[PDB]
């Protein structure tokens, strides 16, 4: 008897009116299946959102404890399990996702087996256990038949490109996704819809299409009750305002902190967003993480030092960063900081080069402004914006 | 750097 | 009787060994078709047979002898289709346009197909139609022969070359597969020369100068047609413009020496030498002071700036402003304004339009001026690395 | 400019 079941019946005696609301809350205006769910041992809803919307409505503070207990005592061969895989991955509940995967690979239902097999590919790719090439070759060798995993096998590449600052292939790959081909799993279709809203928001951000970036994050927020998607929607809205609206950017990041109070990784992300915001506006910056040797945290230490004419301390930090391997978008920021510290236009040109290489049309505004401030010719600046990398 | 995520 | 056959018989009466001679010139495995060609009002199976004989024995009257022979052909035959390419390759537009309208009206479908897409090529190169119109017309034709599927791409390549629009050429020339032309070897061979000279120009535009020269030297080895020899010497000489004054000059003068009796080809090598001497900032005896073409006015301005006559240069450049420039011509216009004004923004517009035309060779002119004005080496590298989209 | 052709 799942903790969700033990707790749901216990609480129904004290408050007996829940049937009418729970059936309204679970995508049934007519309460027949709830009775079935509530009493007979092992009978799932047709759609996974019925359990989800109930737990978030009656035990929101115990979502993880209950969903973990329910998900791991699930027949991996069922539709409910396949929905749960996407629930666990979307929420970044790796404890739930990884046990399901190894169970969906070993079982004898073929649909659940394909699901586990490409979610495994996504997990090894995002953990740098395999390369993009190894992932693409294994995806092709699966002979993916379901329109669920044909959508996901594209999504998992989109996540890989975003995290390694390789923005060039995103716009065309995401255009290949057609979620209308998913007709048997509505939860998966709706949570993939939110995934695409968030990925499209980032693609619009990287193209410096700032009004459309914010429209897509709005759709993402309107479309989900999943914290992870809300987190990155507010991060992306806030990032889109970095260069124009300090107060509104900060408000989105602070709203992010507010909903991340029980999650360290999400909390860290908004501190880094606010840290970058205050460096761009060259303000005193309480958000710097001095106990970190990641590229992102070291760069913001040096950025603040440079802002406040602490040039020796900044060269100390850029000396540590020199010994670290950067992706193309990270090297472009390294050169921008170098160029500020040395007032060296050649670094600002190397910065533009790697921003072009990663196809980041948003952050390139940083080296371009400095070149403007150094009196670079206006026609040259226009040429640098017009030209593209191969 | 600037955090990004989806 | 055609003049070619009248003349061949008058010389046959006096010289009998001419038969084995004309038979080997024409590449014949045996001498039967020559006799047959002289006796019955018939064709050789390959057009090169009669061309090589006219070129071997009557080179001074090729135009007269071929204009008479071609215009007397039955437009339904492989011979007449071959004469269409011969005419267009030689730029014998008088012979060509007559064949075209004959073929377009005729009841033969192959001749009809050749005629209609050679007409598209003629109308596009005379700007009677736009590129969009040409592509639209070619698509409706439902072209079936490999020859015309190849020439449909060649006519577009010529149009890109002449309008300074070099970006599409590399991908389009690769679509040509001449090995599929199996029936008309004369067409396969003259198209092979056409592709060699076009490839030479694409490698020049990519600043791949040794491969540029190799393709032009392959064109020369493949051809006995003046027009292809002319553009091979032009392209070899152009590829040397920045490095080897004497050898560039020697290739242009070689072109002049074969162009003697042809005012259009002669003008081209004069323009080539005029540009060479301006690039090297030498006394320039090749300037056309009686021209209002953009090409010639630019070189007047270029030489004036070279010899510190900047009031005269601005007079010229003020005229050029009133003319419509394609992208490649515009890039040269900004380079000259850059030199006259010593203004880096003009040099930046120059490279912008060289990037748009995809001209990686002539872009070395504004790049070198920016180097002299002390522009950052990393900036110049970046500008060479990035592409126009 | 520089003449070109093929």
């Amino acid at each position: 008897m799942e903790l969700i079941r033990i707790a749901m019946k216990k609480d129904l005696e004290n408050d007996n009116s829940l049937m009418n609301k729970w059936a309204t809350v679970a995508g049934l205006k007519n309460p027949n299946p709830l009775y079935d769910f509530l009493n007979h041992d092992g009978k799932t809803f047709n759609e996974f959102s019925s359990i989800v919307n109930i737990v978030k409505s009656q035990y929101p503070d115990r979502e993880y404890e209950l969903m973990k207990d329910y998900c791991l005592n699930l027949d991996v061969k069922t539709k409910a399990a396949r929905s749960a895989l996407e629930y666990a991955d979307a929420n970044m509940f790796f404890e739930i996702e990884d046990v399901l995967i190894d169970s969906m690979i070993s079982c004898s239902n073929m649909k659940s087996k394909e699901y586990g097999k490409v979610y495994k590919i996504h997990r090894e790719l995002s953990n740098s256990v395999i390369t993009e090439f190894e992932a693409v070759k294994r995806l092709g060798k699966l002979n993916i038949k379901t329109p669920e995993m044909n959508s996901f096998s594209r999504l998992l590449l989109l996540y890989h490109y975003l995290s390694t600052g390789n923005f060039s292939p995103m716009a065309q790959l995401i255009k290949q996704i057609d979620l209308s081909e998913i007709s048997e799993n509505m939860y998966i279709r709706n949570t993939y819809q939110t995934r695409v809203h968030v990925l499209m928001s980032n693609i619009k951000l990287n193209e410096n299409s700032l009004e459309e970036c914010r429209e897509y994050s709005k759709k993402a927020l309107e479309s989900t009750n999943i914290l992870r998607f809300q987190v990155f929607s507010y991060l992306t809205i806030g990032n889109s305002l970095l260069f124009s609206n300090y107060e509104l950017a900060q408000e989105n990041f602070l709203k992010g902190l507010s909903i991340s109070v029980q999650n360290e990784n999400y909390n860290m992300i908004f501190q880094q967003a606010l840290c970058f915001l205050n460096n761009v506006w060259r303000k005193e910056n309480k958000w710097i993480n001095f106990e970190s040797d990641s590229i992102m945290d070291l760069q913001e230490q040096a950025h603040c030092f440079i802002n406040f004419n602490e040039n020796s301390k900044a060269k100390e930090v850029l000396d540590k960063l020199d010994l670290l391997v950067h992706n193309d978008n990270e090297l472009a920021m390294h050169y921008y900081l170098k160029g500020r510290l040395e007032q060296n236009k050649a670094c600002f040109y190397s910065s533009i080069e790697y921003f072009k290489k990663s196809n980041d049309k948003f952050l390139i505004r940083l080296p371009l402004l400095e070149l403007q401030k150094m009196g670079e010719n206006q026609k040259l600046l226009e040429l640098l914006l017009l030209l593209e990398h191969h | 750097g600037m955090p990004r995520g989806a």
